[PDB]
RNA sequence: GCUUGAGUCUCGUAGAGGGGGGUAGAAUUCCAGGUGUAGCGGUGAAAUGCGUAGAGAUCUGGAGGAAUACCGGUGGCGAAG
RNA sequence: AGGACCGAACCGACUAAUGUCGAAAAAUUAGCGGAUGACUUGUGGCUGGGGGUGAAAGGCCAAUCAAACCGGGAGAUAGCU
RNA sequence: GCUCGCCGGAAGACCAAGGGUUCCUGUCCAACGUUAAUCGGGGCAGGGUGAGUCGACCCCUAAGGCGAGGCCGAAAGGCGUAGUCGAUGGGAAACAGGUUAAUAUUCCUGUACUUGGUGUUACUGCGAAGGGGGGACGGAGAAGGCUAUGUUGGCCGGGCGACGGUUGUCCCGGUUUAAGCGUGUAGGCUGGUUUUCCAGGCAAAUCCGGAAAAUCAAGGCUGAGGCGUGAUGACGAGGCACUACGGUGCUGAAGCAACAAAUGCCCUGCUUCCAGGAAAAGCCUCUAAGCAUCAGGUAACAUCAAAUCGUACCCCAAACCGACACAGGUGGUCAGGUAGAGAAUACCAAGGCGCUUGAGAGAACUCGGGUGAAGGAACUAGGCAAAAUGGUGCCGUAACUUCGGGAGAAGGCACGCUGAUAUGUAGGUGAGGUCCCUCGCGGAUGGAGCUGAAAUCAGUCGAAGAUACCAGCUGGCUGCAACUGUUUAUUAAAAACACAGCACUGUGCAAACACGAAAGUGGACGUAUACGGUGUGACGCCUGCCCGGUGCCGGAAGGUUAAU
RNA sequence: AAUUCCUUGUCGGGUAAGUUCCGACCUGCACGAAUGGCGUAAUGAUGGCCAGGCUGUCUCCACCCGAGACUCAGUGAAAU
RNA sequence: CUUUAAUGUUUGAUGUUCUAACGUUGACCCGUAAUCCGGGUUGCGGACAGUGUCUGGUGGGUAGUUUGACUGGGGCGGUC
RNA sequence: CGCGGGGUGGAGCAGCCUGGUAGCUCGUCGGGCUCAUAACCCGAAGGUCGUCGGUUCAAAUCCGGCCCCCGCAACCA
């Protein structure tokens, strides 16, 4: 639920939290956490590869089995926990051998429902099952590339890929962006779309809302002195170049796509 | 004014300790030049 | 109190009444391949635009969005829109 | 609840005065801004010279920075004093 | 030695760091100290640091580092696995009193605790680099229950007092006691117990998890403090006795009550919001390869060991870092009385000092300040500086607004001391007495004593009653910027940067991009409601025309065109 | 006007007197719509202006209290 | 000679498919309690991709550098 | 002060560059269309090429003096 608070103070007028009722305010489980220690766009090398992240807050790993390699077996969802590291919710999931295992949460999915994992899974939002057995036209996610990675594309919150065609061993996705690419069709994918689709909807509001998830000050190139941006210097915010990064090569139009070994898989393009 | 030298041996002997030059080539050309002027106190250690 | 006002109950009838979720075909646009050739489109006429990089025309398949031909009637329905 | 209000510890450093061979190679006195946060500091490692770091001034990188310090090229070179 | 004066959330009392004998005694005065110097952190000789419980080392890890093979790279070397180091982190165990010129939870006395080795006795299945639990956890706020600790009463000892009263509701001093064991309170959490089954825990499992039923309603775990014990002990005001006149020897009464009450503990809690808040081992538990008259394990007991290093002194400074005995900087802890909301401030406590040049003078001028008739910004670049406002409660408070503000707007009022309502109230705390009882640290009832606001009236005094320190100047028009925040350390703190938000665009994961010859990381153990870049910079009403030139994206027939 | 050279532009308000300020006139040397335009409550150790209170800022200084200056004794620099 | 026809032959430019190079930052097992690496199966791509030599283009991201003199001071204009 | 350009029927612009002929649109005059006007249609005319001098077969043109006009520059201490 979104709510949108009353003005007590400067920055405070600005923010909307989304809020739910429904995640369990107690403590995560825990067999299935470990250490996620920041790292603020350092690489081996100590030098800051990515800029803009780094300090903010702390935050532990839930580590999510998106495999759905579980075969078969019914599973209720226990509780919908908060998960700092993904847009989307993690599900306290239990089979009914006797294993607990967080996944995704997806969109009409509340306490208490059966899930399952395979190919003897009913058309029920929730399941994960291979991309042959599923319609044409469907709607899910978690969607996979290889036969065991564990699902790459539609992970955040209120995305769902929809299937086009099944021409034989390849199925043509239109994912999210808009681009057709085939994969191979025996790559499981989780039926439905993913909830928490009130997430794009939160405004920050301070600047510490922006702070203590991690990121940094974006400073402007025209601020700067030439020496360190291509853009910068000048009496009065003068400009003229064309727009590019702290590197160099052209931003604001140039596409960078170069890898020719995924070209082809590639169908339809984000026009 | 807070100087520029806030002593402090645990972190003097990681950095400048007989070992730490010992450690890599570039630390072992010092330990050489050292003992070719003839100086004493070849490093910072008691 | 009564009963001709008004209102309820027992049974049926006709209707684009309203809201939510699915689905079908025609048609248009674009897209891909094939056939195919200098015009196409347009208007009172013309021009911008499109075209020998191969359109329009024609065939096949697909992706998409909206509106629902004939039935349709000074027909029905709604407090009105 | 609050990058909320007044105000000490703490951090910081706007004005004036003293100081300018100073008590001190940016401090003292009197007033000042923040003071539950983008807060503050201890301990401890990581990032390095055309590189580091940077809420961006060409500021900071051991009282030194529009390219640090030390040694070696090197008795550089000088139509200059 | 006697007065005086200063700090007293410090200029005091102790640890860490860092120094490296600066600690103590005797002795000396050339040099050192900004003067003298019989003095000293100076010279000379001697003396001083005592540990199974404190710390380090040790066991176990984070960031991160090194890193057998290995991958990679002209060489050097770079990255990194298994491993192995690395605390500011987790983990076994001591408190009280006394003593030395100087050290003491280390020495003595008294009284306890911990972890292992070995041996006997009685029982019994134990057993991993493997699995589980545990350790194990956020910010903020609130309430209750306590203690540290203080005030006061009672009690004991002493005094009854160099100018007036002072055997009295009188003055002064003391009235302190731990760890451990026993009890397990206030209070916190969780439903316990039994049997069976199980594709789960890379194997097994009686452990854990799940699914069925049976049975009872409590059990279990945790937990400051209090009370006994510790302790007919110690200490102890103050005397009696000897003074090398420094102190020693000896003896030694009272030692309780009550209220107030923390930021300490309960709390590694409870509630709540969200940005969703180390790891591993010690510890406990279950089994495997196996070993089973064994070996080992559990309980009690006898006995032995607990090694090595650190330990003196300074630690808001003449000893650390600043060239100096330098008005600077330096993490953590304890932190009393009165007024006070308070750790501010004023004066004081324990305690520690008067800052290492002094004596006269009272000139101009300078620095730090006091007061100021008449006027009141005429000063001046400018109300810079000073001045003045300044507390609590209550009353009252505009244009405008994003409906929160604006605002503490502005502007006023009442405060002292005594008596009274009331030999001190509301209220709070709360013994004795009584009864009940699944009988104890319990529960209702009870109310003395103790403690203590504010209010109203009356009276009194001075010029002034928030009398001191402390402690807002207010309002209006308007430019820039939304706002908190950051910035040139050492002349610029701003209208500059940042900011949430907006927009275009790049990216389909071996993602774009970046560091890196490379490997490999970061991006991200994220995946288009996601990530990098640029521009602008809350919110509101909007965001008009140009594709010429330049840049970039799309289409490629022709022309031109490299190596070959 | 943080933009106007000529310019102290012109008119009106504010002072007895206003090259600054405020509201406007468009004759914009050379504003302008994300190198954003026009406004905007709160905020500001920000910039400009005016009114009140208040005062030694000033009119015009005077006195007083302390640290130096001065004198004495000891020690004993520096730029040039 | 020009226009053209079947075949052989000579290489070349597209297209589709295959498996054996190669890739695999897919799954499983082992060396091994090791998510690095290697090896072995297999699945998916596939003679592409990527790399090395040569070559054109873009290229201030980076580097070494030039940017005249006379001159009634230098610039500017003028000139040699 | 200096550099570059311009001045052409009533008006605004070509032609100048590379010299011998001055064109386009609007305006003006006349006629026609309608009752009348505009508009439109038809026809004709109009230019010292700012001014003077020079070179020359030939000058709007190339050069120079001057006037007018426009842009630019008029600087650093």
């Amino acid at each position: 639920a979104v709510v949108k608070c009353k003005p007590t103070s400067p920055g405070r007028r600005h923010v909307v939290k989304v809020v739910n009722p429904e995640l369990h305010k107690g403590k995560p489980f825990a067999p299935l956490l470990e250490k996620n220690s920041k790292s603020g766009g350092r690489n081996n090398n100590g030098r800051i590869t990515t800029r803009h992240i780094g300090g903010g807050h702390k935050q532990a790993y839930r580590i999510v089995d998106f495999k759905r390699n579980k075969d078969g077996i019914p599973a209720v969802v226990e509780r919908l926990e908060y998960d700092p590291n993904r847009s989307a919710n993690i599900a306290l999931v239990l089979y009914k051998d006797g294993e607990r295992r967080y996944i995704l949460a997806p969109k009409g999915l509340k306490a208490g429902d059966q899930i399952q994992s395979g190919v003897d899974a009913a058309i029920k939002p929730g399941n994960t099952l291979p991309m042959r057995n599923i319609p044409v036209g469907s709607t899910v996610h978690n969607v996979e590339m290889k036969p065991g990675k564990g699902g790459q594309l539609a992970r955040s919150a209120g995305t769902y890929v929809q299937i086009v065609a099944r021409d034989g061993a390849y199925v043509t996705l239109r994912l999210r962006s808009g681009e057709m690419r085939k994969v191979e069709a025996d790559c499981r994918a989780t039926l439905g779309e993913v909830g928490n689709a009130e997430h794009m909807l939160r405004v920050l509001g301070k600047a510490g809302a922006a702070r203590w998830r991690g990121v940094r000050p974006t400073v402007r190139g025209t601020a700067m002195n030439p020496v360190d941006h291509p853009h910068g210097g000048g009496e009065g915010r003068n400009f003229g170049k064309h727009p590019v990064t702290p590197w160099g090569v052209q931003t604001k139009g140039k596409k960078t796509r170069s890898n020719k070994r995924t070209d082809k898989f590639i169908v339809r393009r984000r026009s | 004014m807070k100087r520029t030298f806030q002593p402090s041996v645990l972190k003097r002997n990681r950095s400048h300790g007989f070992r730490a030059r010992m450690a890599t080539k570039n630390g072992r050309q010092v330990l050489a030049r050292r003992r070719a002027k003839g100086r004493a106190r070849l490093t910072v250690s008691k």
